[PDB]
RNA sequence: GCUCCACACAAAGAUGGAUACGAAUAAGGCGUCCUUGUGGCGUCGCUGAACCAUAGCAGGCUAGCAACGGUGCACUUGGCGGAAAGGCCUUGGGUGCUUGCUGGCGAAUUGCAAUGUCAGCGUGGGGAUAAAUCAUUUGUAUACGACUUAGA
RNA sequence: AGAACUGGCGAUGCGGGAUGAACCGAACGUAGAGUUAAGGUGCCGGAAUACACGCUCACAAAAGGUGUUAGUUCAUCUGAACUA
């Protein structure tokens, strides 16, 4: 086909923080068409990847990933906080983040 | 909030040797059971002399729409104190409930005339049973005959951040 | 040409009468009619058809129609009900191409994945038809 | 959602579409805002000319060179009060207002691309109607920005050649337009129709 | 207290015949056409049958029905404006001092010729627009009549006669000879 | 003095540039809108004048003057500008075909050990 | 900038499509009528949730049925775009594709997930081209600078 | 001025107050998940360009407004003086 995407994509934002003090530990993310939170509970629970470039190729391959679960919603226009395993890197707030569709339970 | 209107009838206490006394009734209009008994208190201490703990409470109710679907007009004695002691007032207001009129009146006081709910008592609330009875004119003025009016330039929210339409009213 | 020119902007109009569907509620897309108006924001919408029940509204939740019908100063359920379809307002409705839209939304919504790949296949051949049919002048 | 959206400024306001645009760029959209001039502000031109000089006044004593300085083309002063609201000291802020590209007009090549509006921004639906406003290239060249005259000039050039192609393809739409009505009622189309379109 | 309706009263005589796009109208008459961009009134027209025309405030107000009934009054100004037509009649009162004022065309001007009044050695001249007819009255010394269509602008360059001749600086009514209008009214009479 | 001129540093140019041009007008002849010389010597000059009113109308009259040197000048090439709504804009320069030495000399701040292949 | 040899990259965040009148919003499109209107008639909008595109090993190899399409690529006509034009249409052949229709052979073993793919290029040393600089001279410049001449 | 009581600071972090000895909460072992106080939810910045009915065009205290909205009391057919 053209199109084999099989993962909603989304954008990285912030941390979560304080006003002052953040918390590198839950990414929040933005995630394409949920815009209300009874949208974001169908996701809830499915597996992010973050993926990006690195010149010194590794494993014999130069694409990357963190991986890690979408945990609970944010906010009432949908965030979904998610966590991964290795923190996002802060370089990237407003990077797209590929959400995955499975865990599958309907 | 919405607004529940309470029957209230204090006993309130009989004095040694002194049966069943005269038992006062009001109607309170409040948001929950609490907010009236405290009112029916608050009132009832100045409306003549007795005092909290003095008297005693009786009887409680929501006293339902009489035909929650019937248009209905109304107008209304308040008593309001600012700066300095009150102005009694007198107000008409067209609404489908007795509730949703005082509500309205709550928030119109909160609009303009600026005394808060501690401050506002309700003297009488009464329904305009003929028409013609209707002096304010804003009121009357949708009392006319054949009443057609237009959206006043519909302002539509749309629910995303871009639209390629340049929207209109319509 | 000794006739004016002023015209037109004919709109929608609050009025007894007027069948609005409305937009968010329980009802949420239904139909109902004004009963009677009560000023520049409430009025008193019902239609014991749609099972909307009859109810104050403020006009923000509620856009109007350009259908309407004839009825009283405050009318009733049982009434606005034989008056309603006295005035075949359902079938009118429908007919109309706004309806028609959105029916269509709505089952697009339904389709199966399946039945999605139906219609895939067929505006392929449909598409090619008109395709081979026009450019040819 | 596009990649890269062209954002119109006609018929908004500032502060509106200001936020929005800056938003919008923390997340990573890249935008290219559109005919600068065409935007409004509230409030009638007076005011508004009066905030802008008060803002003339603000200098520094020793030296004006690098103290406040003042801006003209509207683009730059949409772009000012835009930028107020990213933070612009750090690298992510610098690193957004290089996503932003605001013009004068519709400048090549993004005449020939689609534009788009911002429904929270728009004065029609926002102002109260019957109250005043103002136009920015009005006010813009009162502060002295030149080249209003000329921006009309190459418009009346594009407004122009844009209503010759919207001309043609509307023509030629009206033939597939029509062209679908004999493929119309066929089986395929009845199923297509029954199949939810 | 926000009036849920509102309208007035506005007549069109068949002598002329008005026609009118968004908001924006155009009289049709004997004399002359008159067009006028209403676009900043915020209202709605609507029209009976062909003699009249209602103008509507829907969810009115007080300045806005305060801008309603001068637009009556505009439409009435084009009406009356073509047929009746507007004379105003002009006078330049000099004793000691000769006033030279002569309506000349350069270049297309038309515009006028005012000197020596007060001794002047300097020509005081006054623009002039399109759709006012000009005459140095006969019939009558010291006088001129200006007239047209439009009241705005009959009145206008009247108006801006008038303040050309302003005397400061001096014996405020030294001289009473001066710039007046000394009529306003119509051209017909008996209309 | 006057702050007209600020700041205070030199003029970075030995010959210095034209900052206004009269308007135009489509009805003329197509005119040189200006010109540059080079002036040489200061002297002073004896003479009349016609200034009717002045108390020197018919009056013998001395000033002193400045002269200036005018080679009569040689034109190669032509450039149209645009206009933008940020400035004027070249479109290309043109010029002669054959050129003559010195303009060519222009192009070169070393001539004898350059290659003359401009 | 070119040529030779020796050796290094490659022969701020993608994964269908950025999908184009303008103007008002107390109004406008679209089709249509006729004389050409500030006209008549119809109709639309109340979301782009739209529209096109989309099947085939990450997209193979092969049989035809229709139809002269659609589509690629490279040759190619012609015209338009100078607001940053570098973009768009177009004409003419070939080349491949086809899913509009019906065929036949292939896939595993990557073992039940852990993207699992499908965004000519500088080095340093030669040869050559054109320079520019230091230096030298001059003086309209000047504290040093810096600047202006001349030196084939 | 010192009169008394009674708190808080002195030995004291943490959330908010754009910033602060005196203000609003809040007791400090290290961590994980949840829930809130105080304060807020255009952007900077986490959170509703939410919904609702209304008002307005940014210590000086008594005031003036042919401002504006709603009421108060007097009398005709709308007026007067005022109150908010």
């Amino acid at each position: 086909a053209e199109s084999h995407r099989l993962y909603v994509k989304g954008k990285h934002l912030s941390y979560q923080r304080s006003k002052r003090v953040n918390n590198p530990n839950v990414s929040l993310i933005k995630i394409e068409g949920v815009a209300t939170p009874q949208d974001a509970q169908f996701y809830l629970g499915k597996r992010i990847a973050y993926v990006y470039r690195a010149s010194k190729e590794v494993r014999g391959s130069k694409i990357r990933v963190m991986w890690g679960k979408v945990t609970r919603t944010h906010g009432n226009s949908g965030v979904v906080r998610a966590t991964f395993r290795n923190n996002l890197p802060a370089k990237t707030f407003g990077a797209s983040v590929r959400i995955f569709l499975y865990p599958s339970n309907i | 909030a919405h607004f529940k209107e309470y029957q209230v009838i204090g006993r309130r206490l009989p004095t040694e040797s002194v049966p069943e006394p005269k038992l006062f009734r009001m109607r309170i209009f409040a948001s929950n059971e609490v907010i009236a008994k405290s009112r029916y208190w608050y009132f009832l201490q100045k409306l003549h002399k007795v005092k909290k703990a003095s008297g005693e409470i009786v009887s409680i109710n929501q006293i339902n729409e009489a035909h929650p679907t019937k248009v209905k007009n109304f107008g209304v004695w308040v008593r309001y104190d600012s700066r300095s002691g009150t102005h009694n007032m007198y107000k008409e207001i067209r609404d489908v409930s007795r509730v949703a009129a005082v509500e309205t009146l709550y928030q119109d006081m909160a609009a303009r005339h600026r005394a808060r709910f501690r401050s506002i008592h309700i003297l009488k609330v009464a329904e305009i049973e003929k028409t013609a009875d209707v002096k304010r004119q804003y009121v009357k003025q949708f009392l006319t005959k054949d009443l057609k009016f237009p959206l006043p330039h519909r302002v539509q929210k749309s629910t995303k951040t871009f639209s390629y339409k340049r929207p209109s009213t319509f | 040409s000794t006739d004016s020119i002023v015209k037109a902007s004919n709109w929608r109009l609050v009025e007894v009468g007027r069948v609005v569907l409305i937009k968010k509620g329980q009802s949420a897309g239904k139909l109902a009619a004004i009963v009677e108006i009560i000023d520049q924001k409430k009025v008193l919408i019902d239609g014991p058809k749609a099972g909307v029940p009859r109810q104050a509204i403020n006009l923000g939740q509620v856009v109007l129609t350009p259908l309407t019908f004839a009825l009283p100063r405050g009318a009733r359920t049982a009434t606005v009900s034989k008056k309603w379809a006295a005035a075949a307002v359902c079938e009118k409705w429908a007919a109309s191409s706004w309806a028609k839209k959105i029916a269509q939304r709505e089952r697009r919504a339904a389709l199966t994945d399946f039945e999605r790949f139906q219609v895939m296949v067929l505006r392929k051949q449909k598409r090619y038809t008109v395709k081979k049919a026009l450019a040819k002048a | 959602v596009e990649p890269v959206v062209v954002i119109d400024g006609k018929g908004h306001l500032v502060g509106r579409l200001a936020s929005v645009v800056a938003k919008q760029l923390l997340n990573g959209q890249k935008i290219v805002v559109v005919r600068a001039e065409e935007l409004n502000i509230s409030g009638e031109f007076f005011r508004n000319k009066l905030k802008y000089h008060d803002f003339l006044r603000k200098a520094t004593a020793f030296n004006k060179t690098r103290g406040p300085f003042h801006f003209r083309a509207p683009s730059r002063i949409f772009y000012k009060a835009l930028r107020g609201m990213v933070s612009h000291k750090t690298a992510r802020g610098k690193a957004a207002l290089e996503r932003l590209k605001v013009f004068e007009g519709i400048p090549p090549p993004y005449d020939k691309k689609k534009r788009v509006v911002v429904p929270q921004a728009l004065r029609v639906l926002r102002l109260k109607p019957g109250r005043k406003y103002t136009t920015l290239g009005k006010l813009s060249t009162s502060v002295g920005w030149k080249y209003e005259d000329v921006v009309a000039k190459l418009e009346a050039k594009r407004k122009v050649s844009s209503a010759e192609y919207y001309a043609k393809k509307r023509a030629f739409t009206k033939k597939v337009a029509s062209a679908n009505a004999t493929a119309a009622e066929s089986d395929v189309a009845k199923q297509l129709a029954a199949l939810g379109y | 207290m926000k009036y849920i309706q509102t309208e007035q009263q506005i007549e069109v005589p068949e002598g002329v015949t008005v026609s009118i796009k968004s908001r924006i109208v155009k009289v049709v008459g004997p004399r002359g056409t008159l067009t006028k961009n209403l676009k900043h009134i915020d209202v709605t027209f609507t029209k009976v049958n062909n003699q009249l025309i209602k103008v509507a405030v829907h969810n009115g107000g007080r300045k806005h029905v305060a801008a309603l009934r001068t637009v009556k009054s505009l439409v009435d100004n084009m009406i009356t404006g073509v047929t009746k037509g507007y004379k105003y009649k002009m006078r330049y009162v000099y004793a000691h001092f000769p006033i030279n004022v002569n309506i000349v065309e350069k270049d297309g001007a038309k515009f006028i010729e005012v000197r020596n009044f007060l001794g002047d050695k300097k020509i005081r001249n006054v623009p002039v627009r399109d759709g006012v007819t000009i005459e140095f009255s006969t019939n009558v010394k010291d006088e001129i009549v200006l007239s047209g269509n439009s009241v705005e602008d009959v009145s206008q360059n009247a108006a801006d006669l008038q303040q050309i001749c302003r005397v400061r600086n001096k014996d405020i009514r030294k001289f009473l000879d001066g710039i007046y209008v000394s009529h306003k009214g119509f051209i017909t009479e008996d209309l | 003095g006057h702050l007209g001129f600020l700041p205070r540093k030199r003029a970075a140019s030995i010959r210095a540039r034209v900052k206004a041009f009269p308007k135009d007008d489509r009805s003329k002849p197509v005119a040189l809108t200006s010109f540059l010389g080079y002036k040489a010597g200061m002297t002073t000059i004896v003479r009349d004048l016609d200034r009717p009113g002045s108390k020197f109308h018919k009056r013998e009259v001395v000033e002193a003057v400045t002269v200036v040197d005018t080679p009569p000048v040689v034109v190669v090439g032509v450039v149209g500008y645009v206009e933008t709504p940020r400035g004027l804009r070249s479109l290309t320069t043109v010029w002669a075909e054959h050129l003559s030495d010195e303009v060519k000399r222009r192009f070169y701040k070393n001539w004898y050990k350059s290659k003359k292949k401009a």
